């Protein structure tokens, strides 16, 4: 869960020249980012270690994001080149016994069921 | 004479398998299945006392092609036929439904009924 295996599949190109990023996002929004930078020549395999805080119920998912440091001929600074996600924790679901009452009225064509303030 | 403070119908129960309507000289119109009831408004081309009321019917029609049941091929007015009135505003259709509880024990009773209005 913390720790992923990053592949330089460029043939002339080390990773050094890539602005690394990571983003911890609970039931969607985002609540931690962090920059790094790794090194690695065309073929090798590094290993990227990234510290968890504690987790609620809520479902986290981890994107790790290659970008470019400076502009280039062809893209601007931060142009994102590559991008992986994982899922870390699964959610806790909640069942609510519900004590409120439901309503049921019968006609010739119709069947009425009322509950708080919608009728179906 | 106290006939034309309503409104009069001419209604055919059965005829085999189409025919025309003349009222008066003048032609109503036709109808097609011979299994099923024909009925014309006349309140407009009746008149009191005496009126001329004639018919064509012939045994072969388009309308013989879905009657190929396997039985004796018969023609000619072989329902009875009549007169009838109606107040202007009036009760045109009816339909009653009736459901039952899971017992089968209470009952319930869905009733449409559908009126017209004709210049009251």
């Amino acid at each position: 869960k913390d720790t992923y295996e990053v592949e330089n599949r460029y043939l002339f190109t080390n990773l050094e020249m890539f602005d690394g990023a990571w983003k911890i996002r609970k039931d969607g929004e985002v609540i931690e980012e962090k920059t790094f930078k790794i090194f690695a020549e065309p073929g090798e395999k590094r290993l990227l270690k990234i510290p968890l805080p504690e987790m609620d119920d809520s479902e986290y998912f981890l994107e790790i994001s290659f970008s470019l440091s400076e502009d280039t001929p062809w893209a601007e600074k931060g142009h994102v080149v590559a991008w992986e996600q994982f899922l870390l924790k699964a959610p806790a679901f909640e069942k609510k016994s519900i004590s409120d009452g439901v309503s049921l009225r019968e006609d010739g064509k119709h069947l009425t069921v009322e509950a708080k303030d919608t009728v179906y | 004479e106290d006939w034309f403070k309503k409104e009069i119908f001419l209604h055919f129960e059965g005829v085999r398998s189409f025919f025309y309507l003349w009222v008066n000289g003048k032609k109503i119109g036709f109808s097609k299945d011979s299994c099923t009831p024909a009925e014309f408004r006349l309140t407009d081309v009746l008149r009191p006392g005496k009126n001329l009321i004639t018919v064509e019917v012939l045994k072969w029609s388009d309308g013989s092609y879905l009657e190929d049941q396997d039985m004796w091929w018969f023609a000619g007015i072989y329902r009875d036929v009549y007169l009838y009135a109606l107040p202007k505003f009036h009760i045109r259709d009816v339909f009653v439904r009736t459901d039952l509880d899971e017992n089968y024990r209470n009952g319930k009773i869905f009733l449409d009924v559908e009126m017209r209005n004709l210049g009251e």
